[PDB]
Order: C-alpha cells, then structure tokens, then sequence
C-alpha cells in the first residue's frame, strides 16, 4: 500500500 | 520488525496484502525497468513480487542487498536468471499451473480462428466486405479447412501442452508430440504419438503449436532452418514464450506463403504491434497481447498463490518451507 | 432425351456436372431472386439444384412446370416450402450432414472467441492499442472468463448440436440441452443434462447457442421475452438460422448489458453488414458471413451428393429411390 | 455449362 514509486 | 516485499513490475497489492498484511511491509514501484526501482527497495528487500515484464541478470540481482527470495507470479520463470540467483543465495519461486486451464482454452481458440477463419471473417465485414451468393462466400472464407484427420503438431507437452491435447483430440485432430526432457511411456498413458525429433514433427504436422518452457537450448527454435522442415502452408501457433520463434524467419515464410498462417499471443518484442517488427506487414497473421492466461479466477488465484510462498518464507525456512521452488538444486 | 436441370442460385457446376454429364442438361441461371430465373428454366426443368441464398413461396413453385425435384445442397431446408412443395408433386431433398464438423468446430470457435476474446484483443493491437505491464493486460482483456465449471446451453441436440457437445466437455463445460422433438433417453447415452422447458436451460445456462432447425413454431425464439428468461451477462451464439434471434431484442439486450457478448454466423437479414440493421451499434458482437459451413472438403461433398439425389431420380423413381427426402410423407 | 442467365 506503500508508493515506492520513483517519484 | 517486519521484513520488506515488494512488488517490482506493478503497483496492486489488493489480493497480496490479505495474506501479507500482518507478516510483511508490502509496497509497490512498478518498475517497467530493473532501474526504476526504488533506492530502498533495492536495499531494504527481504522479499520480491515479480510478474514478467521485467528481466533479472546477475548483473541486476547482485544490486539487491537483503533479497534473499523472488516469487514469480506465473509459471514462467525465464525472465529470471534462477542459477545465477540461487548462486546468489536468493530463492525464486512460480505458480505452477494457476492458468493451464485458460491458456488451454486460448491455444485452442486461436487454432480454431486459423482453421476456421473466423477472426478474419468478421474483420472482413467489418470493413464493408459483403457477401452474397455461396459462390463468394467460398471466396472471402477461401481457406478454412476441415480438421478431421489433420495432425496437430505439438512442441512440449506440459502442463499447458496436454491439456491441449486433451481439447485436440475432441475436434478429430491427429495429435502428436516432441518433448526430449519428458519421461518414457506418458505417451501411452494419454493415447497420443510421440515422435523423437523436431525434424520428425515438423515433417509430420499440418499445424505446429509450441508450448514448451524457453530456455538456452529451445532460443529461436524455429529459424529458417526449422522453417524449412515444415510443412507448406502449414500452421503455427505460439502462445508460450516469444525467443521461441524467429519474428524475422516466420515474416519471411508467412509472406512467401511457406506457411499459411500464425497465430502468436507472446512476441519476442514485447509490447507487440503490428506496426514496428519484422511482422510489420506479414499475411495472415492473428496476435494477442500475452494475454492467454487471463481470467478473473485465474489471476487472483496465482497471485494468493504467490502471496503465501511469500509467507511460507517469511514465516517457515528457506527452501524446505516452499512449495514450489525452482532453485532448490542450485543452493 | 435428356432432363433439364438448373442451379437457381448458382452459377458454378463442376463439381456436380461429372454426375449429371450423362444424365442431364446442367445449366446455371445464378438467380439471386425467384423472378431473375430464365424463362426457359421455369418452363422446361425436371430438376433443380439450389442453395440457400433465395426462398421459395408456394407461389413460386407453381410457376415450375415441369418441376418434379429440387434439391437443397445442404442440411438446410427452411427456405423452401417443403409442404406446399410436397403437395404440388414436387419432391424436395437436402443433404444430411456433410459440414457437420465444419459448423461444431465454428461453433466452439465462436464461444472460444467469446469467453477467451481473441478476436478482439487482435482487434484492438490492429488498431494501435498499447499492452504494456500486466495492469494494462487485465484492462483489454476485461472480461476473459474461465470456462471450467460454466454450464453450456445447448437448444437442439441434432447432428451439429450433439457435435458440439463432444467438443464442449472437453473445455470443462457443464453441458444442457433441449430439444422437445427428441427422443428421450438420448441424454443418457450422451452423457448429458438435459432439461424439459426452454425456460429452464436459458435460467441454468451461462452461454446459450443455437442448434436447431427454423420452422413455424422457433421462429422468433429469442425474444425481449426469452431474454428477461436469460441470466446476466450471458453468452449468445447462433450459428443456425437468423429467424432465430431477434436481432432487435438482442441489440437492446446488448447494449443494456443484460448480455455480455454474442457471435453470429447466421442473421435475420442476410446478407449481413455492421452497417444496417438492428446490431447497428451493438456492443462486444462477432459475426461470420454465414460459412460456418464452409471446408473446401465439404463443399465438393455436399456437392456431390446432391448431385447423386438427382441422378437416383432422373434414373430411378421418385421418391423410394431418394435417399435423403424431406416430404417423402406429404405426396 | 449453359449460361441460362437472363442475359
Ligand atoms: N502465453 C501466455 O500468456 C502463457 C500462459 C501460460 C504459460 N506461459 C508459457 O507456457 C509454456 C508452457 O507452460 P507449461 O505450464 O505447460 O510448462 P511446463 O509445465 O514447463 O511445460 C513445458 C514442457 O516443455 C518441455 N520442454 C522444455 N524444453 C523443451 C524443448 N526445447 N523442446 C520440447 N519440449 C521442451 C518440458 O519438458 C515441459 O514438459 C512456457 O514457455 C511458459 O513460459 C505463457
Ligand atoms: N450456420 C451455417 O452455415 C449452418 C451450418 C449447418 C447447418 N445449418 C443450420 O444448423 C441447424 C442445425 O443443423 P443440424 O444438421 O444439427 O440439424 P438437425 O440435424 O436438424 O438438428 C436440429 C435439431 O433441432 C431440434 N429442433 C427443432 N426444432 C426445435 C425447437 N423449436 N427447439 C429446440 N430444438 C428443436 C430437432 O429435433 C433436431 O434434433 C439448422 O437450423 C440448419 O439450418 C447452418
């Protein structure tokens, strides 16, 4: 559920 | 506290989390590519979650500095290097068969599309093509053959293989099989003919589907060479792995008309399109998008799958706690 | 000396000359419609060879003079008054089942297409849409179902219906038919469910197709009735007679969504285009220029045969020298 | 083999 997306 | 997983190539964890809510920090970065990663993610990973559009080289796994195991949601485990991983001391596990069933079912629809011309029927109409009188009909449909008799030519008879099979031999087809790493007699068992040569297959097939596992020895099975050993106007379907046959050779015979059509659900450049490839202007020419094995069962029902060898690490012990590993004889 | 007989719809007769070369004076008008028919024809013609693509009205037949057989070249003879027919003198034959397995594997093709959606996933590629990661696979494959445990409604168990039946327990369908004119038991020997009431399939199935040959009392069978009778989201496929289904009904149906999907090779007003009618703009719809039929094999086949009913009573006695006559009991 | 086409 965390966005660990790169930015 | 809780060990970190995450979910490399995607961004939902709505199925996963349920089994990993209490044992794990799942998080997502959607990484089309093996740099898109997130920094801590890289770090911080106990865990992966992994589909297949994305590859891993040594090269990209020794980046990961607390992965110790990779579960891949699917049965395809070829875009991972499971040696030089397991070497690594990371386990990487699949989904055995969670869409045998759905492939199947696909493989055959596209046989049929190709048999029966079916796709391009309705295609044909709807681009305006009318049809009359009987006598043109048996023009725009000029092709579709009688299955009756015909022999299916099949290319690995695995899971997803036999099934195919299975659903084969119900329309009247001639089935039969090459697989050099499958056991003696499992022929007998099912009642199909098993030949002992790619050479003798392809000599002896009308239709050839592939629906083995890709890996070093299977590169570009059908090359111009194996294209050459087929049968003319013969059909192909590939609905397992895209390395598995040469774009560049199969555009050439399809044009020629060597081999009357293709049907192809995995590329070897993929995404697919039917505008940049060497199948940019082929002639008879069906394409899904690696999408055989979809189904709203089939989809959740992997992903819990991989969801629990995920625990079954975080909580049980690498590897004699997992279910379905494909490295345990390699670390 | 020798007979006259014309293919009223037709202008091809080398498969049939062969037979008739001895025996007959084989002419073709090609006649699209029962007034486009020579003159000549109408008034000297013992026989007459035709297809499907024109009717004949009591108020036709009477103008044949010397009219004595017509034969159907195909299984299909609800394009012809058969009774009116019979009672004018004139014997009216078809041709069993010599694309049986043409139709049930076109048949399963089209249910294939359907539940798996291979026809448009190829579709939407061929008009530039993007699959990347395996989010974007689930989108454009939304609605690929799984096929292991849905119940297949079959309406008419004969020669293709029961075909259709071998190959759809192959997939995992839970097969059902009805068919009020069929002997029972007949489910038994088959292996298969079979309900009492049209009612009772179209509540238990999840995919209806059609199997049985037009007359007086289905004509219209699928109604804004028949439908409510329906489920949700249910599958159609018709693959037998167009006066079967109202089109009207079904495209409201869905473009309500009160049906997923329907395929068709066989439509009220043919021949069909995606232009005009009532499937103008209906949604997920595929439809075939009626050649379900179709296979090089059994086209000469069927062909063939018809050409021997004619020589049996151009040279034997009509009608015990008729091997497949439809009126045989009304004259 | 004889057109009986109306013409
Ligand atoms: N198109 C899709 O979306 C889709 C769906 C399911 C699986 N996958 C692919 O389907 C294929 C088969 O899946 P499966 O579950 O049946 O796999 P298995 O269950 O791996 O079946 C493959 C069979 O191929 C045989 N094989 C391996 N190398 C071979 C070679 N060089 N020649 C002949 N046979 C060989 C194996 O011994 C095995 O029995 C794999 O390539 C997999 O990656 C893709
Ligand atoms: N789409 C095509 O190109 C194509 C191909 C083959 C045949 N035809 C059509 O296929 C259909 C079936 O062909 P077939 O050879 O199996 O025919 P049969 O061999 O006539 O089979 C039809 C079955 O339907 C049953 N039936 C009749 N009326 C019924 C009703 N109201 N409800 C339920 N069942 C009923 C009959 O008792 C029979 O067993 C026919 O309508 C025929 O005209 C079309």
């Amino acid at each position: 559920p965390i966005d660990l997306s790169k930015k | 506290p809780r060990p970190l997983v995450a979910l490399l190539d995607g961004r939902d964890c709505t199925v996963e989390m349920p089994i990993l809510k209490d044992v794990a920090t799942v998080a997502f970065c959607d990484a089309q590519s093996t740099q898109e990663i997130h920094e801590k993610v890289l770090n911080e990973a106990v865990g992966a979650l992994m589909y297949h559009t994305i590859t891993l080289t040594r090269e990209d796994l020794e980046k990961f500095k607390a992965l110790r195991i990779i579960v891949r949601i699917g049965s395809g485990f070829d875009n991972i290097d499971i040696k030089s991983a397991g070497d690594l001391g990371i386990a990487v596990c699949n989904v055995p068969a969670a869409s045998v069933e759905e492939t199947a079912d696909s493989t055959l629809c596209h046989i049929l599309n190709l048999y029966r011309r079916t796709t391009w029927l309705h295609q044909a109409l709807r681009e305006g093509t009318r049809v009359q009188s009987v006598e043109q009909i048996r023009e725009v449909a000029s092709g579709a053959a009688r299955i009756r008799g015909e022999t299916l030519g099949i290319i690995g008879l695995g899971r997803v293989g036999q099934a195919v099979a299975l659903r084969a031999k119900a329309f009247g087809f001639n089935v039969l099989f090459y697989d050099p790493y499958l056991s003696d007699g499992i022929e007998r068992a099912l009642g199909l003919q098993r030949v002992s040569t790619l050479q003798d297959l392809l000599f002896h097939s009308d239709c050839v589907t592939l629906h083995c596992g890709l890996n070093e020895h299977n590169h570009h099975l059908i090359n111009d060479f194996t294209v050459k050993q087929m049968r003319q106007g013969a059909f192909l379907v590939n609905t397992a792995r895209g390395g598995l046959v040469d774009e560049k050779a199969l555009a050439q015979a399809l044009k020629e008309g060597r081999i009357r059509g293709a049907a192809l659900d995995v590329h070897e450049s993929e995404p697919f399109s039917f505008s940049q490839g060497p199948l940019k202007d082929a002639p008879n020419l069906i394409c899904t998008p690696h999408a055989a094995w979809y189904s709203e069962q089939a989809s959740i029902e992997m992903r819990e799958e991989a969801a629990r060898e995920i625990r079954r690490a975080i909580t049980g012990r690498i590897p004699d706690s997992l279910k379905n590993c494909v490295n345990k004889d390699h670390l």
